[PDB]
RNA sequence: CGUGAGGGAAAGGUGAAAAGAACCCCGGGAGGGGAGUGAAAUAGAGCCUGAAACCGUGGGCUUACAAGCAGUCACGGCCCC
RNA sequence: GAAUGCCGGCAUGAGUAACGAUAAAGAGGGUGAGAAUCCCUCUCGCCGUAAGCCCAAGGGUUCCUACGCAAUGGUCGUCAG
RNA sequence: CGAUGUCGGCUCGUCGCAUCCUGGGGCUGAAGAAGGUCCCAAGGGUUGGGCUGUUCGCCCAUUAAAGCGGCACGCGAGCUGGGUUCAGAACGUCGUGAGACAGUUCGGUCUCUAUCCGCCACGGGCGCAGGAGGCUUGAGGGGGGCUCUUCCUAGUACGAGAGGACCGGAAGGGACGCACCUCUGGUUUCCCAGCUGUCCCUCCAGGGGCAUAAGCUGGGUAGCCAUGUGCGGAAGGGAUAACCGCUGAAAGCAUCUAAGCGGGAAGCCCGCCCCAAGAUGAGGCCUCCCACGGCAGCCGGUAAGGACCCGGGAAGACCACCCGGUGGAUGGGCCGGGGGUGUAAGCGCCGCGAGGCGUUGAGCCGACCGGUCCCAAUCGUCCGAGGUCU
């Protein structure tokens, strides 16, 4: 039983699962749009947009938080700086996921884009 | 449909409000109505708050105590009718939510790890000073 | 939550400090007993020149036990060990006074005696 | 026999006469009469019960047809009560008075593929002193070669739950007519959200 | 245990019939509105890079 | 294969003649389709003949209330000559 | 037609068990007919009395570079002992 | 004997009845209470320990009772391996010896993959003469079925006393079963905090990795749970068993019987709960579609509807089931509440300092109860009646 149980758990133990969620930000919120299994890409969703709004609230403390995944300071200072202000009156939705046709050739896994929203 | 606030509509016939707000840590005297036979009286039960487990009107607290040598724990829901009231006999302040750890502790230990709440005992004086 | 092996100070002037439930006497198969119940059990340890001796098979009434006991008020209580009094096969108490609070639930359950001569009831 | 339709909503307790008292919260009616079964049409007495108002967009014709026939506006589910004809074309709470008795059916809560320790409380196997892979394992299913073959209902891992549930001979603790809430003493099958039906009970 | 292996070898017949249930579904296909490819539903179109009425991406 | 003494296989055939398929077409190639050679190409080199088990595509009859060493005797239905 | 016969071929089990340490992956860029698997960059993890370095046995070109992917590689392969 | 694994235990049952208990009876050297003995009765129940490999048995403490047997001394492709039952070793004993002993003693390899039948679950197909969406009847199955104490009647009947009822009525239990999570108690692999060592970011401060597949420790929501909570065994009706009768001949009397009628068990049928029309004997009711083109047949487009695809779900191995798909709150985000943790960072102030106080129940914050179209269920496709005959 699973009975109203929230998370996948791709196959990882926690700190690996920890840190494939922390990669995949950081590609992320450096490219504007990565390639992934569906997903991955739909749990990246909630990872990425809590990030992307401490940086809305902007103060010391929430830059500090968000280093705690992030870790790179000249991106989370992209973050801050470039990427938060654009989404000053859009409350959440800052990822969006779109699903590709084509799978991948070696394991067939569906694949899918996660970008940031305009 | 919500059914959360239909199941707080039902407590609503229930809750209290006439309680005094306590910590963990802080020594409370709960007065406890009390069948015998064949009256009913009501009993003072005095020890230190070591949990508050809260769940809206489900929430209860455990009061810890010694009684002639043993130790003894009462468990009380937080809006039960049968408490008449509860006084605050000391304001103490802990770092954790949960005290189970002075059950295994010396009676100066405790008053050691349980210091009274100066800052709590101040705003108690500052109030209850009433118009 | 007592049953056999399970060891219970003596809240009481008998001569035992321990016993060790051998039966919980509550029907043809109670798994357990609480505040209230009588058990069988042995004296595993007493002073010297009592009432009661180590060896001796005694009958004897859960007065107070680490699990806590519910309440149909909502409530419950617990105690920080196992206790029983030492009783005759009238349910009265074998020693003359009786050590620690003890559980309410005994006197609904016939133990008027050991109720009176306890110095608190919970 | 008298019965209504509802959703069960949560678990909370209420104080009555100094005791706490479980409760499961039940939000019954309010339940329109779609169709009263009879014995010269069906050759059984009951009554179709709706429940839940639909959105038309999701109901198709024939369902549709159904519900005009009865001058009733499209519900989400129908459930007959058998052996029940009400005066009225709505069924309510009110049919129940605190004190009364009864019968609450659900569809349990479900285990999935259940091994034969949570389906059917089998032992298992030891711990230690040797067990070699079989501690959760049923042991023997049967004898040799009489009868060389196992039983029906031999019991097993399977499927568990998500099945029809009645609980017998609970207490109604209030009726809330205002909410359409139904309070009854103790447990009712199945999830907070899960449709419920609520009969008077048949112990006497 | 003590290594169950097949009793008699499975005929033709019951071996083909085990695999009455192995032929694959066609894949769900539909026409792409822009460029009017065929191509799975709720998938970027791999032909022309459009969903939902607009380029997502460069084909 | 065995440290070693020693053990110890499988594996033949295009056609009369290479005339062994230029060139074009799909394909990354493999493979094929045309062209062409030949009396013959299911003699095209994984090559004489090419059985059987075994695998497949097409067609005729038949089969989802039925108890079977699978056949045999009878009758009836359908298909074919 | 049988010798748990001999040699060879091909079935069944079956699209089943398994794919060989639970140190662990993610993304971007490139190459290419083809990329989870090759190259490059960034992030992550693991060894560090070793899972790093040198030497002797044994092995015998496996070394370096170019070209290549039928087979070998437990998948893939543009890579490779 | 080209192998039918062999004791005991564990697990899982099922059956017989020569019945251990519970229910119903006759006789009694049955006053009562308690027994004895036989009859009916297999529905349920039949405890936990000490010893020994033990079966059995004895013992301890209980119990309504601690029943006896069958199923390859039921069950090793289910487990165990103490015993027995190879190779080692020793004792007693026997034998000159090598060696020998249902005598003893210590040790001693128990095989990942289920084809068919069978069993537990779950689908796919076709059928149920038109095709569909619902709601149902219940043939037939299954589940369950236990029992104790105390009290009232009444210290009455009975008995010299001790003791002590029937019948009827009330309360409380034990074990077992089903469901549940409000409470009690667990778990809660990252929800929060504290801590050590080391390496790193960025020097301070603040943080990150690793120390497990949580480094350790104190806590802990939802869920899943028992130790926790609710509820069940019935009642009631019908027919019976042993047994007891009414009326009653054969047989002037007598006789429960030959005609006929009554009473009478935890047992039998029904009643309760669950499955169930593949019940091919394929049932019933409500509602929806329609007689479309071309040659009980076919071909294609449609109809009511349905499937695909997608967002998901206390549903689930896949499948299935259920909800939703912009005419939308389905998941994700964001907001509020709950809940957990227990006073963040930064700054100010006190201290030489470790630290302390204030800002501050602060900061962080899974799942729970809701709100909100910010993100994503875009756009679509394919099936699908024309109703045989008497
Ligand atoms: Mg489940
Ligand atoms: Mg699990
Ligand atoms: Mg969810
Ligand atoms: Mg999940
Ligand atoms: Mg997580
Ligand atoms: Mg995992
Ligand atoms: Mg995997
Ligand atoms: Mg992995
Ligand atoms: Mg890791
Ligand atoms: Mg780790
Ligand atoms: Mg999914
Ligand atoms: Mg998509
Ligand atoms: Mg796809
Ligand atoms: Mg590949
Ligand atoms: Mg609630
Ligand atoms: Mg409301
Ligand atoms: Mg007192
Ligand atoms: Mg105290
Ligand atoms: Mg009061
Ligand atoms: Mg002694
Ligand atoms: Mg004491
Ligand atoms: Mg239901
Ligand atoms: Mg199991
Ligand atoms: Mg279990
Ligand atoms: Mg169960
Ligand atoms: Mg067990
Ligand atoms: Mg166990
Ligand atoms: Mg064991
Ligand atoms: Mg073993
Ligand atoms: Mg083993
Ligand atoms: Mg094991
Ligand atoms: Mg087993
Ligand atoms: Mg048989
Ligand atoms: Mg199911
Ligand atoms: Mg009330
Ligand atoms: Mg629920
Ligand atoms: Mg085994
Ligand atoms: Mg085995
Ligand atoms: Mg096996
Ligand atoms: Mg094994
Ligand atoms: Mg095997
Ligand atoms: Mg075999
Ligand atoms: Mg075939
Ligand atoms: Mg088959
Ligand atoms: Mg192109
Ligand atoms: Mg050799
Ligand atoms: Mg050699
Ligand atoms: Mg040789
Ligand atoms: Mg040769
Ligand atoms: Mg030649
Ligand atoms: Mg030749
Ligand atoms: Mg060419
Ligand atoms: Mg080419
Ligand atoms: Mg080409
Ligand atoms: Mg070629
Ligand atoms: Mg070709
Ligand atoms: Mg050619
Ligand atoms: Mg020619
Ligand atoms: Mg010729
Ligand atoms: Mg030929
Ligand atoms: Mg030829
Ligand atoms: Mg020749
Ligand atoms: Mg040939
Ligand atoms: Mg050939
Ligand atoms: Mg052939
Ligand atoms: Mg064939
Ligand atoms: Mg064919
Ligand atoms: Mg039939
Ligand atoms: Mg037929
Ligand atoms: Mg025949
Ligand atoms: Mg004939
Ligand atoms: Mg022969
Ligand atoms: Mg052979
Ligand atoms: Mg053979
Ligand atoms: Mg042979
Ligand atoms: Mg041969
Ligand atoms: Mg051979
Ligand atoms: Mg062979
Ligand atoms: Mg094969
Ligand atoms: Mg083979
Ligand atoms: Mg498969
Ligand atoms: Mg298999
Ligand atoms: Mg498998
Ligand atoms: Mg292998
Ligand atoms: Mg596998
Ligand atoms: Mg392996
Ligand atoms: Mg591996
Ligand atoms: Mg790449
Ligand atoms: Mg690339
Ligand atoms: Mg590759
Ligand atoms: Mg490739
Ligand atoms: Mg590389
Ligand atoms: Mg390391
Ligand atoms: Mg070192
Ligand atoms: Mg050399
Ligand atoms: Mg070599
Ligand atoms: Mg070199
Ligand atoms: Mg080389
Ligand atoms: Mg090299
Ligand atoms: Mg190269
Ligand atoms: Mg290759
Ligand atoms: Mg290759
Ligand atoms: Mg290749
Ligand atoms: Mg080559
Ligand atoms: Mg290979
Ligand atoms: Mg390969
Ligand atoms: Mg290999
Ligand atoms: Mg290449
Ligand atoms: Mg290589
Ligand atoms: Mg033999
Ligand atoms: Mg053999
Ligand atoms: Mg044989
Ligand atoms: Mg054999
Ligand atoms: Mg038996
Ligand atoms: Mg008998
Ligand atoms: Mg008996
Ligand atoms: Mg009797
Ligand atoms: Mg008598
Ligand atoms: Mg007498
Ligand atoms: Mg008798
Ligand atoms: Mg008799
Ligand atoms: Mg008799
Ligand atoms: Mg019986
Ligand atoms: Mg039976
Ligand atoms: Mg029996
Ligand atoms: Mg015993
Ligand atoms: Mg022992
Ligand atoms: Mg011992
Ligand atoms: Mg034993
Ligand atoms: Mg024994
Ligand atoms: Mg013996
Ligand atoms: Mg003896
Ligand atoms: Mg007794
Ligand atoms: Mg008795
Ligand atoms: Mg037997
Ligand atoms: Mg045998
Ligand atoms: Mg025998
Ligand atoms: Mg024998
Ligand atoms: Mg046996
Ligand atoms: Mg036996
Ligand atoms: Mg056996
Ligand atoms: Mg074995
Ligand atoms: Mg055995
Ligand atoms: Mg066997
Ligand atoms: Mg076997
Ligand atoms: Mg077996
Ligand atoms: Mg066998
Ligand atoms: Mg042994
Ligand atoms: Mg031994
Ligand atoms: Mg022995
Ligand atoms: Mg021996
Ligand atoms: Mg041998
Ligand atoms: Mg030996
Ligand atoms: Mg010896
Ligand atoms: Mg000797
Ligand atoms: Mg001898
Ligand atoms: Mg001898
Ligand atoms: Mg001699
Ligand atoms: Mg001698
Ligand atoms: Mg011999
Ligand atoms: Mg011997
Ligand atoms: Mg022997
Ligand atoms: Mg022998
Ligand atoms: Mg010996
Ligand atoms: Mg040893
Ligand atoms: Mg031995
Ligand atoms: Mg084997
Ligand atoms: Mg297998
Ligand atoms: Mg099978
Ligand atoms: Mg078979
Ligand atoms: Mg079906
Ligand atoms: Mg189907
Ligand atoms: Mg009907
Ligand atoms: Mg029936
Ligand atoms: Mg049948
Ligand atoms: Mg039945
Ligand atoms: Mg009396
Ligand atoms: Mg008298
Ligand atoms: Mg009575
Ligand atoms: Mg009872
Ligand atoms: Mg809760
Ligand atoms: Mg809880
Ligand atoms: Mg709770
Ligand atoms: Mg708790
Ligand atoms: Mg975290
Ligand atoms: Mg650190
Ligand atoms: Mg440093
Ligand atoms: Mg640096
Ligand atoms: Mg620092
Ligand atoms: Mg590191
Ligand atoms: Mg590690
Ligand atoms: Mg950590
Ligand atoms: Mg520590
Ligand atoms: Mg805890
Ligand atoms: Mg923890
Ligand atoms: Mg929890
Ligand atoms: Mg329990
Ligand atoms: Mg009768
Ligand atoms: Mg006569
Ligand atoms: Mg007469
Ligand atoms: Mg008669
Ligand atoms: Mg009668
Ligand atoms: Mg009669
Ligand atoms: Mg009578
Ligand atoms: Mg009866
Ligand atoms: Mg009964
Ligand atoms: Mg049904
Ligand atoms: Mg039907
Ligand atoms: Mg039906
Ligand atoms: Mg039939
Ligand atoms: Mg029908
Ligand atoms: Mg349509
Ligand atoms: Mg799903
Ligand atoms: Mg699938
Ligand atoms: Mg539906
Ligand atoms: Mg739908
Ligand atoms: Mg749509
Ligand atoms: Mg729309
Ligand atoms: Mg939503
Ligand atoms: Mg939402
Ligand atoms: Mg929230
Ligand atoms: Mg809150
Ligand atoms: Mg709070
Ligand atoms: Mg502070
Ligand atoms: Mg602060
Ligand atoms: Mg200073
Ligand atoms: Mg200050
Ligand atoms: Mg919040
Ligand atoms: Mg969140
Ligand atoms: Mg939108
Ligand atoms: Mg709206
Ligand atoms: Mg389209
Ligand atoms: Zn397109």
């Amino acid at each position: 039983m699973r009975h109203l149980k929230s998370g996948r758990k791709l196959n990882r133990h926690s700190s690996h699962r920890l840190a494939l969620y922390r990669n995949q930000a950081k590609s992320l919120l450096t490219h504007g749009r990565i390639t992934t299994t569906v997903p991955k890409a739909k749990e990246l969703r909630g990872f990425v947009d809590h990030l992307i709004h401490l940086a809305k609230r902007g103060d010391l403390h929430a830059r500090r938080l968000v280093l705690r995944d992030l870790q790179d300071v000249k991106l989370v200072r992209k973050l801050f700086d470039e990427i938060a202000p654009r989404y000053r009156d859009r409350q959440g939705g800052y990822t969006r996921v779109l699903k590709l046709a084509e799978r991948r050739r070696g394991d067939g896994a569906p694949l899918a884009l996660v970008e940031l929203v305009e | 449909m919500n059914r959360g606030a239909l199941i707080k509509l039902v407590e609503s016939r229930y809750v209290r409000t006439d309680l005094p707000e306590f910590r963990p840590g802080d020594t409370v005297r709960v007065s406890y109505k009390v069948k015998e036979g064949n009256r009913t009286r009501i009993q003072d039960f005095e020890g230190i708050v070591i949990r508050i487990r809260r769940n809206g009107f489900n929430t209860t607290f455990t009061v810890r105590k010694v009684s002639y040598g043993v130790g003894v724990e009462r468990i009380f829901p937080l809006h039960s009718p049968l408490i008449q009231k509860i006084d605050i006999v000391q304001r103490g302040r802990a770092r954790r939510a949960k005290l189970y750890f002075i059950r295994n502790l010396s009676d100066r230990e405790i008053r050691r790890k349980l210091r009274a709440d100066r800052k709590r005992i101040d705003q108690d004086r500052a109030a209850e000073r009433a118009a | 939550m007592i049953q056999p092996q399970t060891y219970l100070e003596v809240a009481d002037n008998t001569g035992a400090r321990k016993i060790m439930c051998i039966r919980v006497l509550k029907g043809s198969n109670a798994k357990y007993a609480t505040v209230g119940d009588v058990i069988v059990a042995s004296v595993k340890e007493a002073i010297p020149r009592g009432a009661v001796k180590e060896g001796d098979v005694v009958k004897a009434v859960v007065v107070r036990t680490k699990k806590e006991i519910k309440r149909p008020d909502g409530s419950a209580i617990r105690f920080d060990d196992n206790a029983a009094v030492i009783i005759n096969n009238q349910l009265e108490p074998r020693g003359t006074r009786v050590f620690g609070p003890v559980a309410r639930e005994l006197r609904e359950k016939g133990f008027m005696k050991i109720v009176s001569l306890a110095p608190e009831v919970l | 026999m008298k019965g209504i339709l509802g959703v069960k909503v949560g678990m909370t307790r209420i104080f009555r006469d100094d005791r706490a008292v479980p409760v499961t919260v039940i939000l019954a009616g309010p339940c329109p009469v779609v169709q009263r079964r009879t014995p010269e049409k069906d050759g059984y007495t009951a009554v179709q019960l709706g429940f839940l108002p639909q959105n038309p967009k999701r109901v198709n014709r024939p369902l549709k047809g159904h519900f005009a026939k009865a001058g009733v506006e499209p519900v989400r589910i129908l459930r007959e009560i058998r052996d029940f004809n009400p005066e009225g074309d709505t069924v309510t709470v009110e049919i129940f008075k605190p004190g009364e008795r009864v019968d609450v059916t659900g569809t349990s809560k479900g285990r999935g593929f259940a091994g034969v320790m949570k389906r059917w409380n089998f032992a298992g196997g030891p711990d230690s002193h040797g067990a070699h892979k079989i501690h959760r394992h049923p042991g023997s299913i049967g004898n040799r070669k009489t009868p060389g073959r196992v039983y029906k209902g031999k019991k097993m891992a399977g499927h568990y739950g998500a099945e029809r549930v009645t609980v017998m001979n609970l207490e109604v603790v209030d009726v809330i007519p205002e909410e359409n809430l139904l309070l009854v003493k103790g447990a009712v099958p199945g999830p907070n959200g899960g449709l419920v039906i609520v009969r008077e009970t048949k112990k006497a | 245990a003590k290594h169950p292996v097949p009793k008699k070898k499975t005929s033709k017949a019951r071996r083909d019939a085990r695999r009455s249930h192995h032929a694959l579904t066609p894949p769900t296909l539909v026409p792409c509105p822009e460029c009017k490819a065929m191509k799975p539903p709720h998938t970027v179109c791999p032909e022309c890079g459009y969903y939902a009425g607009r380029k997502v991406l460069e084909v």
